[PDB]
């Protein structure tokens, strides 16, 4: 059950050459993509070694490093292009779902902000859909004329994409000052792909559970509206050391409210017997709120840093509070609408991310079923 | 002993060589040498053709234009008989025996040798198919001013008579002779040896339709290779003579396609065939 | 059983040369025509070497090429001038012809593109067809006063030659400009003389099936009207990728309908096991149509690559969509007919061609029976 990987806009294609060259670099691969002599299961990411993907002026800067053996700006002007280009990229990607033994997913890279992205990424997801019916489409979606780009966006990753990982480069913008002091685009992407990475540990080793994406999804998703998610990177040592990092806001990339529910991931050797007693002193403290409609519970998984390159610790938060977010692009929105063929499509968007900040408000009652 | 058993065979004097090379000769892998071989015994059709002096040495002449072999494995081709026939069929019964010495003798069986003769005769039978019928392809050729519905509507019959031996035997050329050669090489690498081999030629019989489980199968191929021995022999002075021919041939095969099917309820290997013999039809 | 190849114009001459070039290196042939050190039957191509060649101004830099130890502009110009040499030329043919031991086809390499050569080759083939009535000859055309000399070839080569490969340098140029980024002329042949050579694959080294050249034709061409074809070659990795990727229109050297035959020829040492489940794949989807009257299939056979010098495949079809092409041709000849000792041949080439095009648009109808 392989990933088929597409990278779309400058971010998307610029943050996968970070993030590709952070895998490769886990495993024993030479940067000519042929392994080095120096268990780790290495087919989900690549086919027999070349990686599952497909890019789409940054080309020219990708074949110059010596990584080269490894493989306008409105809404309604890139989504024009999409139509014109239609045919020629999907045998592209057709070519590659076929040569794969059971496809499953589709890792996704792209900017709303990004007018490449707001006009082709958005084309794809609808295409995407139609095609193939049958498989997940996961996006890691960063969000940033600017707020158009972004809602319009949005209109199509609530019933397209079913799952989503937002990255906020407001957030990350600050905590490159505070904790790493750099004030540029290519000190920022260094984090950027430590996240990514960490995201997908416990599929490229073998392990007793999450042997797929959807044995990640599945248990942070419960109804196809609520699907967004939250990361959280702690080291920037006892398991209970960890987790009490990780719930602060102080870390997480985000600028009544209570989860959905929690997956912890720990690359480290950590002694597996006291995690129990953590989770218990957790529980004590009442350090995080909850639902009380429905059952859920927090999730703790390990697995194994790479041997070839100590404790880290990555955490995904489904939490309601990231539908603020979402307020103040839209609040921008009506803002530009007052302000400044048909200027009709932008007006029904409006009105779908309507339903998705209700649901979430309404999700936080004891009454949000029906 | 045995080190230098062995030893002795390869610095001085190839089991693994010996299988690939009676592939050449038995199962007709090398081309240029059953359509040489079978090209020449069909351009004589009782006391002729039976003689060892043609028989016994049309094989030195087919050797000659196979422009693979001549070499010490080439020989111990004995092309020997078995019945004398009396006097339109598709039934020509000639034998092709291999020969070894004594310290490969006990591994290759005489029995299993036998049975390379039992899958050889069908296989030689099929050539006289796709030569029969590229005579009448030929034969049409010179015919050709000529241009009438009596004329066109008659080429169409062999394009819809060749395309079934044309897949028929492009099933044999991929059951018996790659997959079934794919295991027992990649399987190899002493008592193994003879049930490898036993279980090598063993699966070349059952997958060719020899096997009597599914030999009904088998016996509505004869009523196909019969009526396109007819249609060669009326080479307009009798076209309707051969439209009827034409059509008992479109019902057989109609009919083929429904005992393969009740067939697949009862073997993965004849699931591969209706895939073969159906493609865009019923 | 022997072949010879022909090659007019300038055109032939060229692509018949980098023919010659690729396939002595397919060989351990040296370009001296002497065998170095370093299975493979040579013995149909060549004679003891010596390629059996005929050429009919570029033959002087071919001479200057290091392999030279290896041997008007109107139609009726170019017929006039093959009567002028009857039977100086002829007498190259016949030496060469009962000196072989067992003359087979004739390869034909051309241009209709109005060349001398164009007339050229319509004259060859009538007289081939008179002097070997028993001899198949095959030719390799290429398509583009232009409408002129390409119309009229049309009315001999489909009552001569009993097969015919066509390429048109339209479909060729896309190639180069997507795959290869040109944007000349030695630049395209190097694919062309690929799929010459890749085309006598099961020739050149024995197989059980197709082991002449009877064997291929007999199979495709149903009557002696319908007998156009054209080619594929995807290497430009298992079964089911190559011949996926053969049935796009983005690789078929061609500018309702559906196919009559198809063959696909495999070079790799791929694990033949898979061979039968790619050919199910390929039915279930659906993706691509055939004729409804008979029961028409696919086909494919393995051969071995030049162990001297990776998958490689090619796909030969005829389809009617062929049909398409001429009529863009024919088109232009009633246009120049309107706008510029008897022109009375230039009637009947009109007349024929015109119930050729009747003949296809007839075969895609479930009672193409009388
Ligand atoms: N996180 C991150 N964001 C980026 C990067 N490069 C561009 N962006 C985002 O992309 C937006 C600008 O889009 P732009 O690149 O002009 O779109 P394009 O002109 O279509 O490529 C900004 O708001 C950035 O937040 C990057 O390297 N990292
Ligand atoms: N496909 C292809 N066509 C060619 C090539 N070279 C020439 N041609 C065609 O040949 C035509 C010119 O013919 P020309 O050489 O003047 O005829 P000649 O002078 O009688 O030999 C042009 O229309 C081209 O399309 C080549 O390398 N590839």
């Amino acid at each position: 059950r392989e990933i088929i990987t597409l990278q779309l806009g400058q971010c998307g294609n610029q943050i996968g050459f970070e993030f590709w060259k952070q895998l490769c670099a886990e495993h024993g691969i030479s940067p000519e993509g042929i392994v080095e002599e120096f268990t780790d299961r290495k087919d989900v990411f690549f086919y027999q070694y070349i990686p599952r993907a497909v890019l789409l002026r940054v080309i020219h800067s990708i074949l110059n490093s010596p990584y080269a053996k490894l493989y306008g700006n409105n809404w309604a002007s890139g989504f024009s292009q999409g139509e014109k280009i239609h045919e020629d990229i999907f045998d592209i990607i057709d070519r590659e779902a076929d040569g794969s033994d059971s496809l499953e997913g589709f890792v996704l890279c792209h900017s709303i902000a990004g007018g490449t992205g707001s006009g082709l990424g958005s084309y794809l997801l609808e295409r995407l859909n139609d095609r193939y019916p049958k498989k997940l489409v996961q996006t890691y979606s960063v969000f940033p004329v600017q707020p158009y780009n972004s809602l319009l966006t949005l209109k199509r990753l609530t019933q397209n994409a079913d799952c989503l990982v937002v990255l906020d480069n407001t957030a990350l913008n600050r905590i490159a000052t505070d904790r790493l002091h750099i004030q540029s685009f290519s000190q920022i992407n260094q984090l950027v792909s430590t996240i990514m990475s960490a995201s997908t540990t416990t599929l490229r080793y073998p392990g007793y559970m999450n042997n797929d994406l959807i044995g990640l999804i599945a248990s942070l998703i419960p109804t196809p509206r609520l699907h967004f998610l939250m990361t959280g990177y702690t080291p920037l040592t006892t398991v209970l050391d960890v987790m009490r990092r990780l719930l602060q806001p102080k870390n997480v990339m985000v600028s009544n409210h209570c989860y959905i529910a929690i997956l912890n991931i720990i690359q480290g050797e950590v002694d597996p017997t006291q995690v129990h007693k953590s989770l218990q002193r957790i529980r004590e403290r009442k350090l995080a709120n909850f639902i009380p409609w429905g059952p859920a519970s927090i999730q703790v998984a390990l697995s194994r840093k790479s041997p070839y390159l100590r404790v880290s610790g990555l955490m995904m938060a489904n939490h309601t509070s990231i539908s603020s977010l979402f307020e103040r692009t839209c609040r921008q929105y009506d803002k530009l609408r007052k302000r400044e063929d048909n200027f009709d499509e932008m007006d029904t968007s409006r009105e779908i991310v309507q339903q998705l900040i209700d649901e979430y408000h309404a999700a936080t009652r004891p009454d949000y079923i029906s | 002993v045995n080190k230098a058993a062995v030893d002795y065979f390869f610095v001085e004097l190839h089991l693994e060589a010996h299988y690939e090379a009676l592939r050449h000769f038995l199962l007709m892998e090398d081309g240029e040498f059953a359509q040489s071989l079978s090209d020449l015994l069909f351009e004589k059709l009782p006391g002729e053709l039976l003689n060892p002096l043609v028989l016994n040495s049309v094989l030195s002449k087919a050797l000659q234009c196979s422009l693979h072999g001549d070499t010490p494995h080439a020989s111990n081709l004995s092309l020997a008989l078995k019945y004398l026939p009396e006097v339109p069929d598709v039934l020509s019964c000639l034998e092709l025996r291999y020969k070894v010495d004594w310290p490969l003798n006990i591994v290759i069986t005489e029995g299993c040798v036998s049975k390379y003769s039992g899958v050889f005769s069908f296989l030689l039978q099929l050539k006289l198919m796709m030569w029969a019928l590229k005579d009448v392809c030929f034969h049409l050729k010179r015919t050709a001013m000529a241009g009438s519905v009596q004329f066109r509507q008659l080429q169409l019959f062999k394009h819809e008579m060749q395309h079934f031996v044309k897949v028929i035997q492009g099933y044999i050329a991929n059951q018996i002779l790659h997959v079934t050669w794919c295991e027992f090489r990649a399987r190899l690498a002493l008592e193994e040896i003879q049930r490898a081999h036993a279980e090598y030629l063993h699966k070349a019989v059952f997958r060719g339709l020899l096997t009597e489980k599914a030999a009904p199968v088998m016996n509505v191929i004869h009523s196909i290779f019969s009526l396109v021995l007819k249609f060669r022999s009326q080479l307009h002075p009798n076209f309707a003579l051969m439209q009827q021919s034409y059509n008992t041939f479109k019902y057989y095969s109609h009919f083929l396609f429904k005992v393969v099917t009740k067939l697949v309820n009862r073997q993965p290997h004849l699931e591969d065939f209706l895939l073969r013999i159906n493609f865009n039809n019923y």
